[PDB]
Formats: C-alpha cells, structure tokens, sequence
C-alpha cells in the first residue's frame, strides 16, 4: 500500500529547509549536523511506515532491501550496490543523480555544505529501529563529481 | 529526469520542518510565520521554473493573469491537481481568495489527523507570496479557516 506524488513539492519543499537552515545557522558544518538529526527523526518515523507497507537479516540484504525497494518507494530511484567488504560490513549506494536535488538552488558561498546529509540520518535512524547499529555518510555529489555515493557500514547489532 | 515520489516522503519531511519550527518559536502563529518564511525562500525559483517551462519564457502584467497562473500553474505543479477555488471578494477591489475545499496536508497522509491546522497552508502561502512579489506585484498573503482553509491574497495600494 503506497500513495504517489510528484517530486516537485518535495524536492522544492526540502529546499526550503536547507536555505533555512543556512539562515538560522552561521555555519555550513552545523546544518550538517541539524539536517542529520532531522533526518534522524523521520529514519524513526519511516522505517514503521516502510516495514507495515511490505515484507532483512544480514548486511548484504539489508543493502538491497534499501537500494531497490525502499529508496524506490519513497524517493522514486534505485542506487546501484557495489564496493563491499570482505565479511559483509560495508558497502555504496550509487546515483546518476542527487535524489533530492532539481531547480531549487543555494547561492554557493557553501564549500563545507552537504546538501543531502538529511538522507544519512533517515538511513541510520531507519536502520537504527531494526536493531541495526549503522554508519551513513556521503563520498560523492553530482560537488563537480561523476555520481553521489553514499557509503555505509554495519557497527554493531543491538 | 520526472520522477513520482511517496506522498510519505513530503508528508514525514514537511512533519519535521513543523517541529523544527515549532521548537524556536512561541506561538503558532508564530509557527506559521516561519513557515510561510521558508515558502517565500523558494517561491521564485518555482515562478522561474513554471514560466520557462510553462509560458514561453513570459511572465505576467496583470493581475487576473497571474492569479490563474497561481490558481492552475502553480497549484498543480506543487499538487498535482487545480486550486478548488478562485475568487475575488465581493466587499473591495484588492482581495482575492484561493479556496480549498481540505487542508492541503491531507492528500499526503493516510488518515486525516483529528485536528486541523494551518501550517501547510501557511508555507504555501509564503510560496504564493514569493511568486507574486517577484511577479511585479506587491502583496500580503494569510492563510485562514472560512468555507475550508483559505489563501487571502491582498494586493498594496
Ligand atoms: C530490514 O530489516 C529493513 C530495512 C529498512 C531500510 C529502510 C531505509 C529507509 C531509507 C530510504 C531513503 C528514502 C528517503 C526519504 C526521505 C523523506
């Protein structure tokens, strides 16, 4: 069971916090740590939407779980999982794309800046209510690069 | 690259930006107000995105053509859907009204919550505004309750 919309309202509304918070804020490294816990918060929230809308055990499962099912029934992608670790503790989430990025733009003066590090917190927030200790963090933003990586490993269970 | 997202994704992002709000603020009145701050923050890159896209490029002069522009350009775009409602008050030349007939937040949430507010539409006011301004015309825009939440849209002298 899962209702749609089109990116517009969320991409445009999620812009809206980010410019924001770089008014409410200084500086660009502590946005980064609000925009992750607010993204903390709804990982919280989400994983309870996710889990009774549909049917993990290990790490590499979990990595699938979340590139093709749950990134594409809320954020509408699929990432692509490679680069893993010898005993299944970490892997990459790759993008052609910034998934919550289009035409809503900052001005620049943000070198320090991660634009999508709310989607580190809904990961370990997420992650974190299925007993699963993780670590998310971003290695590559289309930040002149090729493709936005995210890379993530397994900590502890709990 | 168009793309459909859950209508959980802004429903639990919008949630969050509620409270965030709400933990610096003292009323909610003043909860709106910030809200309708970060609508504004936005409102023109969605006016530069839907004229080029939408309008050849041009923007608009007069008043009943933007008015729709925000009645059907605007309000679909962000809702997928038309603004219910689209009307000028009867009692002065310089308020017009945007109708809807729900609150906005209930097409992304599964059940209606019990009690209603006026945040969604306070942000989205603020976008509305932003729009406007940016258009070439000067305006106040609020947000209250009155034949379901309504977008009051009051054009300056
Ligand atoms: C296995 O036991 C269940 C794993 C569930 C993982 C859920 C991960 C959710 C993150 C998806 C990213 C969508 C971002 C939406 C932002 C509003």
């Amino acid at each position: 069971e899962s209702k749609k919309m089109s990116s517009e309202l969320f991409t445009l509304t999620y812009g809206a916090l980010v410019t924001q918070l770089c008014k409410d804020y200084e500086n660009d490294e502590d946005v980064n740590k609000q925009l992750d816990r607010m993204g903390y918060n709804i990982g919280v929230r989400l994983i309870e939407d996710f889990l009774a809308r549909s049917n993990c055990h290990d790490f590499r499962e979990t990595a699938d779980v979340i590139a093709k099912v749950a990134f594409k029934m809320y954020l509408g992608i699929t990432p692509s999982i490679t680069n893993w670790s010898p005993a299944g503790d970490e892997f990459s989430l790759i993008l052609e794309n910034n998934p919550l990025v289009d035409f809503v733009e900052l001005p620049d003066n943000h070198s320090a800046l991660i634009y999508s590090n709310l989607l580190c917190g809904v990961l370990r927030g997420a992650l974190e209510m299925v007993q699963m200790a993780v670590e998310a963090k971003f290695v590559q933003d289309t930040k002149g690069d090729g493709v936005t990586e995210i890379r993530m490993r397994f900590i502890r269970r709990i | 690259p168009k793309t459909e997202v859950s209508v959980s994704a802004f429903a639990l992002l919008f949630s969050e930006m509620v409270q965030y709000c709400q933990s610096r603020v003292y009323s909610v009145s003043e909860l709106q107000a910030r809200l309708a701050d970060m609508g504004q923050g936005v409102g023109a890159s969605l006016l530069d995105v839907l004229v080029m896209r939408e309008k050849n490029g041009k923007r608009e002069t007069k008043v009943l053509n933007i008015l729709l522009f925000i009645k059907v350009n605007v309000w679909k775009a962000l809702f997928g859907k038309e603004a219910d409602k689209l009307e000028q008050a009867n009692d002065d030349d310089k308020t017009y009204y945007i109708i809807e007939k729900e609150p906005l937040i209930n097409a992304y949430i599964s059940v209606p919550k019990e009690n209603s507010t006026l945040n969604c539409a306070a942000f989205t006011g603020g976008i509305v505004e932003a729009i406007l301004t940016h258009s070439g015309f000067p305006a106040k825009v609020t947000v209250h309750w009155h034949k379901g939440t309504t977008l009051m849209i009051k054009f300056d002298e």
